[PDB]
């Protein structure tokens, strides 16, 4: 009656340390059964994604008592690239709920965060080599992006599989790239 | 009409700070990925300036535009391939006749004939992402989770060829009416329709059962402290 | 209530139960992961959690 | 051809239960009014029933449900009568013909002709209250508290006697897709345009102004803890 | 430059112990002066309104100095009855997200919460009376509006001057009502 | 920025300031309405929070 144990194996190199690609092999099988549970995968993506299905197997019954059943589950996704865009141009937003969203995201097994960064209204992305983008672009000295905040979001997106894929969009959607670069834009006549 | 327009494709300036600007970016973000845009770039204002329509005859462009558009995004996939990442594409950048390097992912986002969209970049040997039927940030009444869910991102012309160049999609969630107080609600669990189409197989598509999954994984975000708004009248627990 | 649902799901009716301080996820012993791996040690930890919070 | 259908308005037990009740919320809710609801009874129950098509010919209201549903509503405004309170109703009482006592408020929902509902209710001599056009369940892209805003209620036909019957309106967040993970976005700011329309002189109404004014007053509302949503880009503070 | 204080003046029978109604006098004059501001209304309602309007006067300057610029102000509204519905019956809706629509409400000057409390889905009102309407109509016995629940809504509302309009939809819309009242719903031949 | 938008609204450039411990807003001696009256001794106390917090 009772599992005792969720074992992890991986079964080639675990790309532990590694950041996420379109090829990264996500395929799982989960074998539920007492006294120890199996979840194998090729590599650390996988396994990251069958946590997540065994979590959703194990409920509460009427009593509270902590339940699953004897199971077996294989596991690969149709289509490599699962994203979502956030737009962090038109509204600031703050760092906390981009990491809630990457929590979402692992929960329904997305897999790239798409990081519409910068656009018109505002520059947020704190540019080391070029710091009057953000200086002047940013909608407040408040609203911006540190280079600890990318990194931040980079890692904790790490954790759970996915990848951060920034978008700077030119040359249109730049009016704000304009405050801080002198130059760059081209001025309308009229 | 306004007082700038977009990025002056004519400069030196603009592709030296472009250099050092996305070697920058090269280093900061790990993916082999960078997205540059490309979408609705605007003529007029680069129709009424003066130095523009000099170098426009430069180099025999005319009166098209496009041609101007795909020069300066050329100019941009060469800085990304010489820093040896990937180049991501609004669709424009295709259908404008700008010459792309193999590989070069091309996102389809425009609502309108977009299967014919997916034929079109895929038969020219182009990777895709589509976008289009998932604009999230495109709000309406009712179980809008149903037409995302609904959707069969291969119902295109093409063979399997082209069908295997097909690599996902993203649900888009833009910002014009998006901040904190709402992101939260708006993205979930509408967002979880355009997950399951993109993971599970291309026949789970029973409406029933979707419903009925989808209420309890809902559930499921709540109590792990994600908002997550209704589908339907009801409860959690 | 599987979400997305898992490209092939078999069932048994047996139920099995756990017990949350007494039970653990870990590294198989064949594993090419272990301690080491933060990445696989922190899911460990916060599936933990989500199992049972 | 569900399981069960409206309150039977045949039996006496349904008016005994009716009376205790209401008389609970006479007590229970200090307002003058109580609003006894009426709106979309489905007849398809009552006419497959032998006993209510017993009761129909009984006092000769053929195969007329609208005269059953009067006669129930009647005994339903009767009793708040007895009471001492005042009834509100949606309109599809008034227009099922029912006799309605001097006093009782007519409130208008249904979107298709409202203005000349407005006229039939104020024109037999009703008070009425408007809520037609500020459905904010109906949620829809964009900068929708604009139209909420544009409404003048009094573009209907009548006289000043008519015209002094409208006592105001409602802003309605109907639950089917509503719950606390996202009331509070969807109910704000976008009420608050009901509310100036509803508070402030009929000739306010330029948009400019309108924007300026609401952008400052909805970061104010998220200042003092209601999470208002956006009207557009921008930020607070 | 400093005004030291706001003084509210009632003119008539305040109403102060008094619940609101459609007839509530809500006018209200503002007179922003130093050193001494007045606030005259009729009634209190008018005073309530009153106090919103010269919140939304004061601000804070570039140094943060509060400031206030000299004025007169003379309000009134144009119609009585100023709704917002909510419907706590497709959902329930717990007390505190009441209580903060109500907060809203206020800043915003309605005065009429249309409370549609029960429909076809659930019935959390708890009646007296009749116990089993709620104890088998709600969605769970913590979806529940004890008459204590009620109270609190009702003198939060008082206080700043919002009427609490009840709805008990019948004859339709009424199906978690046939739960703990027997013999009251039309059963369907079909 | 005021909403709704009141009946009349008249203003001078003539700027007052005001200190959050030592504004104060009270009945004035001719009122109606005292400290007994707690509706306005509540909203008195909230619109000072409200003006300054
Ligand atoms: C998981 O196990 C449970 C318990 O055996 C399954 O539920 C029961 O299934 C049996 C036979 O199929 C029925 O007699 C019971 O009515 C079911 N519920 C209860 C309370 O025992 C459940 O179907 C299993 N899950 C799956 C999908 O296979
Ligand atoms: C409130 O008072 C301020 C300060 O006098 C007014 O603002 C200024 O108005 C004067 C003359 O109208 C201008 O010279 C200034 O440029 C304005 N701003 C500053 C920084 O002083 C403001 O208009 C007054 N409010 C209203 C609506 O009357
Ligand atoms: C690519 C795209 N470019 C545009 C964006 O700038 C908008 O924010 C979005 C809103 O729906 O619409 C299209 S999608
Ligand atoms: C009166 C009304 N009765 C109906 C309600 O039961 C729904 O909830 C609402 C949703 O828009 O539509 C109409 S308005």
């Amino acid at each position: 009656t009772q599992v005792q144990q969720l074992l992890v194996s991986i079964t080639l190199q675990s790309e532990c340390d590694a950041f996420p690609n379109i090829s990264s092999d996500e395929s799982y099988t989960l074998l539920v059964k007492e006294p120890v549970a199996v979840l194998k995968a090729n590599r650390v993506w996988g396994a990251l994604r069958g946590l997540e299905t065994f979590s959703q197997l194990v409920y509460q019954d009427s009593y509270g008592t902590f339940t699953i059943n004897e199971s077996t589950i294989i596991d690969s996704p149709r289509f490599s690239h699962r994203g979502i865009l956030i737009d962090t141009s038109r509204h600031y937003l703050p760092v906390k709920i981009i990491l809630k969203t990457l929590d979402a995201m692992a929960f329904n097994k997305f897999n790239v965060l798409h990081w519409h960064i910068v656009d018109d209204q505002s520059f947020p992305y704190q540019s080391i080599t070029f710091p009057e983008l953000s200086n002047k672009g940013s909608y407040s000295l408040s609203h911006v992006y540190t280079p600890n905040d990318v990194r931040m979001v980079i890692e904790y997106a790490r954790l759970r599989g996915i990848r951060v894929l920034p978008e700077f969009d030119t040359p249109g959607h730049t009016l704000s790239w304009g405050k801080g670069q002198k130059d760059l834009l081209t001025p309308c006549y009229s | 009409l306004d007082s700038f327009g977009p990025i002056n494709p004519t400069l030196n300036t603009t592709y030296s700070f472009l250099t050092t600007f996305f070697k920058e970016i090269s280093e900061v973000f790990p993916d082999q990925f960078i997205h540059l845009g490309g979408d609705e770039v605007e003529f007029k204002c680069w129709e009424s300036n003066p130095k523009i329509q000099d170098f426009m005859r430069q180099k025999g462009f005319g009166t098209d535009f496009k041609k101007l558009e795909s020069f300066y995004i050329q100019k941009v996939l060469d800085i990304i391939a010489t820093i040896n990442k990937g180049s991501i594409v609004w669709q424009e950048v295709f259908d404008d006749k700008a010459k792309l390097a193999p590989g070069t992912i091309v996102e389809v986002w425009k609502d309108s004939a977009y299967p014919e969209e997916l034929s079109r970049v895929t038969a020219s040997g182009f990777p895709v992402i589509l976008s289009a039927p998932w604009y999230l940030d495109l709000i309406s009444y009712g179980q809008d989770w149903r037409k995302y869910y609904k959707v069969e991102p291969l119902d295109f012309g093409g063979t399997q060829k082209q069908k295997q160049l097909f690599i996902g999609g993203e649900a888009c969630l833009w910002g014009e009416y998006v901040d904190a107080t709402n992101l939260t609600p708006r993205l979930w669990p509408r967002a979880s329709a355009v997950g399951e189409r993109l993971w599970s197989s291309k026949d789970v598509r029973d409406m029933d059962d979707a419903y009925d999954r989808l209420t309890r994984h809902r559930c499921r975000m709540v109590e792990r402290g994600i908002a997550a708004q209704p589908l339907y009248a009801g409860y959690c627990n | 209530a599987l979400w997305p649902l898992p490209l092939s799901v078999k069932m048994t009716p047996n139920l099995l139960h756990l017990a949350p301080e007494n039970f653990y996820i870990s590294h198989s012993p064949n594993s090419t992961a272990g301690p080491s791996c933060t990445l696989l040690e922190e899911a460990f930890r916060r599936y933990h959690g989500y199992i049972f919070g």
